[PDB]
DNA sequence: GCTACTGGGGCCGAGGGTGTTCCGAGCAGTGCTC
DNA sequence: CACTGGTGGTCGCCGCGGTTGGAACACTCTAAGATATTAGA
DNA sequence: GACCACCAGTG
DNA sequence: GCCCCAGTAGC
């Protein structure tokens, strides 16, 4: 009797696990505490499981997670992604070769970049502009957008600073955790649909370029403003508030349901 | 109208009959029905008022991320836990 | 997205873990979830393929007049009965 | 704990009980067969419970069914209503006094009658017609409708015969119609009682103990209930009662009659102004 | 006429309502010998019995001991529309309603009401007389009186507990009487709005005559569970005084004073 | 491209190095610069610090079966290096480069180079014929009754013992092959001869060394006819992959097959 | 019914040519009672 | 922890101002060899 | 007569 | 070292 993954839209967004060993008991994903408190995890119903520091995963656990099509993501402090294990062959050859074909030809690559721009800012990109120019426009627009959300939500803002060194400043932590959730479910979606997260168009060079493209498209529409809202209240547990808030945002926005057709419509530029 | 499941444990028969008034006892102590929000709240009034010494957990269909929510009454080896908003069940060891 | 509940009795631990893969085990042998039609049918394939010795009952939300439906696998003292289309549960005596 | 009743729309249509004794076990409405098979019944979650010959209900059973606002309807052949029991004071004073005020004045009564005619047939009634003349027109239209459905489904028709006392040897069509319309009269009576009105205070029908039930149910009878009885009568099965109860259940679920009954009552009485 | 049946099964033998008891004492009842049958706890009714009562038009009312409570009744909502429209016409017309209220006052208090008094004025007179009666009974039976204070059970005063139970029983027998006569318990004249207003009226007519002085009589003592003691005392008073039988002519006279042609 | 197989222990980090603690207490300290790929066999438990270290130094983690018999999971999923994925994909899209890679696969599988006139489909037919003759010839060499390759895909227990042994053997071979394709940094779905399937490249590279050892071993196990032939063939392929170092020899083969396209490698 | 314990055994359930079809009252002596 | 059995004890759980997408099939190709169709990719 | 509360015994 | 399987009481 086989065991196959369920579609992504029918799953929950994410599950954060910490401080405990992850075993397989009777064929189930189980999180055992140091005190012995067993906690079953419906791995087949989650899009991705974030493994915080303190989690000792077993071989059967990674096997089971991969078999039911649930991405494992080792994360560090503030939920920043450290590593990930998934299906060693979840990519469909037609979609993977299509994505790669669009990535190799620079014409279709420019078409996909401009399509990403138009889908991001709701207006067509300026004509006769190169990929670098559109990326610089993206930088200025994102900077001014962070500033505008800052003035609207009444949060002290000075810059992005994604490095946790200069934090010491809870807004950057909230944005990093929120965008970390979005990157987790986005990488999970890209793996599920059959595409390559490393083959990208805008954020080329980075190992998760396509994840950064797709997620950067819908970042400020849903996830970042909620991070500013969590940051304004200044709670004692910013990570938990950002995770719960992102969970509600993904639920109400149907993010998991819209991620794959977003990718298809993005790559649909090169007919 | 949402789906309702009430599973009871070590409760006096008064609560089992009361639950049998509106719900369908498909297994020993497992009740299934389809009620509204106010009817669900009334049934929970019955549960909290009549269990006295048993553990009863009630789940109902909603529009949350998991599609349903649940709450408990009384102590049980299977205790709910909160994981950044998503409520799961942990099994306390002996 | 319909709500699902599966109550197993005297099944091997394989079926219990397999049900724990997708559904939440709220009480001993009582699993709750929210799945589609196909996922429910697959879960019923797991049950019919792994119950082997026990009795399982599966109930899910529908558009029926009762609001839900249910089917069983195996034998139990509580047997579904048909009352003019309205299916209830009867309690058989000893024997 | 008070255990207050459930709204009627949330309930199930009907449940028929054939044999065994009905007891209350730990506060539960239980049907005990002569073999010992206990069958708990969600009395609180069903609109009306039909009691066929062979049932022996207890005092605590009628008390429980009445307390949870579930009408008890003792029935006979083809489920034709014989008796009923419900709450002793389940009527609302304001709605009952409104229905009474409409019934007392001749003008308001004629208004309600014209509203019933306009909601039953697809055209308003002629003006300045008394209650008797409109009742005769209703009779002719109903007879022609029976004949029309009989010719549509191809059933040997002789005329509507309400009571099973007047049944002949192989009259099955009137049996199906009687069972179906009996179910409709059951849920309609349960809706009238639940809403707080009096089932005996009628406007078109008068003097009969269920006049208002026959009015409100006669308004929406032929839309869905009768032609299905003509279909089942055309099939001529072995168990016509169970088939008619199935089809009536699916019609009450599809048309959502149990939820629409009270708005039909208030819209009919609203014409009294 | 009516009969109380308890502790046995009701079936049909050769065309008669038979009550079968655990001792084997059959109680045969012709179809026309009873207008109503009060079913006390412990009665199981066969389908043939309900069918016969339907064929002859006999009312079945599931009640408590001596009608202390009214749980259910056959022909729900009333089977006679003539009496319902009679009471309703008595209630909607201001003149007739006032006449009926005045009749309630004259049959409750030994003297007729002051003329040209409205229903609210007679209501105030009624409240004052009720207060004086509460104080008088408190002095007569030696019960510490603080008022009609009750928190909407056990965490409260004992005298108001006994009064509450007694009035509950009286609303029981009064409801059974109103149902037996064929009238609606919701259509009231002094009380208006609640589904048991008429019960509160007819019960208010005879409240302080027997059941409330008995409640103060049990309050004079200090027994465990005063609810049960008051319920049983009210039961024995309703059986001994035949309150249910005497309440129907009282209703027919209260409504009769409206000077309307009554239904036969 | 170096790698190591860890088994029956817990992988922690001590003094900034991978350590494999055994059931007996035998620590195996592994420097970060000494291995580029860690195969995790059954019985291993991975700690968070180890995954963080492997992430920061770019070490690939692949949860596999014993001796890479099955590839269950792999870190950096979907492909880590994009230049290698676009290199393989570029080789597979252009028909000239595709035909070149296919021809190199042919010349490596059979010692003789393929005829130059033929296209990919004709080389596929030649492959089919040679595989047919090889099935018959092995069937006579080991003396097993051969009625063909046909099996029942629905039920496994309805096929011949020889078809079970061949199928299990090719399963293990797809295991090690997939491990080599992942360790080399290429996509298993981007195939040349086989296309459309998510493991087409695994079938391509695995078809090259299939009838060199593992399939004859399947005919040997079928000849001996044990009680559990699937387990015997799986353990036999395990021992073949361990003793002959098949996984180590596969990666240069991949790089050479793709190198015959005459396009500059990523490097 | 379920649940805990505890050696013994196995590392395991696969197979691949391709895409296309708020308000009245009283009445006692400002509160009670309806 | 659910079900069963027998016997003593109760008939009860109340109050009452009115109103405001997946599989069926359709195919390429080749070398053996039923020199047609078939087994293998 | 119907129904509940109590208190173990067994699987 | 991880995990399933079988029997064996115990409540
Ligand atoms: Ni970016
Ligand atoms: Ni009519
Ligand atoms: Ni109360
Ligand atoms: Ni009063
Ligand atoms: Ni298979
Ligand atoms: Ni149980
Ligand atoms: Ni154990
Ligand atoms: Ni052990
Ligand atoms: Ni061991
Ligand atoms: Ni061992
Ligand atoms: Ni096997
Ligand atoms: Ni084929
Ligand atoms: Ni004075
Ligand atoms: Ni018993
Ligand atoms: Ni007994
Ligand atoms: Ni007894
Ligand atoms: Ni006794
Ligand atoms: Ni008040
Ligand atoms: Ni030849
Ligand atoms: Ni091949
Ligand atoms: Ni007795
Ligand atoms: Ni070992």
């Amino acid at each position: 009797l086989p065991l196959n993954p369920i579609p992504l839209k029918d799953r929950v967004s994410m599950i954060f696990l910490q401080y405990g060993q992850i075993d397989v008991i009777d064929g189930a994903f189980v999180l055992i505490d140091k005190t012995g408190i067993r906690t079953h995890i419906p791995v087949g119903s989650v899009a991705c499981i974030m493994l915080e520091p303190g989690t000792r995963v077993s071989h059967a656990a990674v096997r089971l997670a991969a078999q039911v099509g649930t991405l494992l993501v080792w994360v560090g402090e503030a939920g920043v992604r450290v590593y990930a294990s998934g299906q060693p062959g979840g990519a469909r050859s037609d979609k993977l070769l299509y994505q790669a074909k669009l990535a190799l030809d620079e014409d279709l690559r420019l078409k996909v970049v401009r399509k990403m721009f138009e889908l991001r800012f709701g207006e067509p990109a300026p004509a006769r502009r190169s990929v670098e120019q559109l990326r610089g426009i993206e930088g200025s627009r994102v900077r001014a957008t962070y500033a505008l959300l800052a003035k609207q939500y009444g949060v002290t803002w000075n810059g992005r600073r994604y490095d946790p060194k200069d934090w010491e400043d809870t807004i950057n932590q909230c944005i990093s955790a929120a965008t970390s959730c979005l990157y987790g479910v986005t990488e999970a979606a890209i793996l599920a649909a059959g595409y390559a997260p490393a083959i990208g168009f805008v954020h080329t060079g980075k190992p998760l370029s396509f994840v950064y493209d797709i997620a950067d498209i819908i970042k400020f529409d849903t996830v970042v403003p909620k991070a500013f809202e969590i940051a304004r209240r200044n709670p004692g547990e910013p990570d938990r508030e950002v995770r719960l808030a992102c969970r509600d945002i993904f639920r109400s926005s149907k993010t998991l349901a819209k991620l794959i057709p977003l990718i298809e419509d993005v790559l649909a530029a090169g007919e | 109208m949402s789906m309702l499941v009430v599973v009871t444990e070590n409760v006096p028969p008064r609560l089992r009959g009361r639950l049998a008034i509106w719900l369908l006892e498909v297994r020993a102590g497992v009740y299934v029905g389809d009620v509204s929000a106010k009817i669900r709240e009334m049934i929970w009034e019955q549960i909290a008022g009549l269990a006295e010494e048993g553990n009863v957990v009630m789940a109902w269909a909603t529009n949350t991320e998991t599609g349903f929510e649940f709450q408990t009454f009384g102590l049980n080896r299977r205790t709910p836990v909160d994981l950044d908003g998503l409520r799961l069940v942990s099994f306390l060891p002996v």
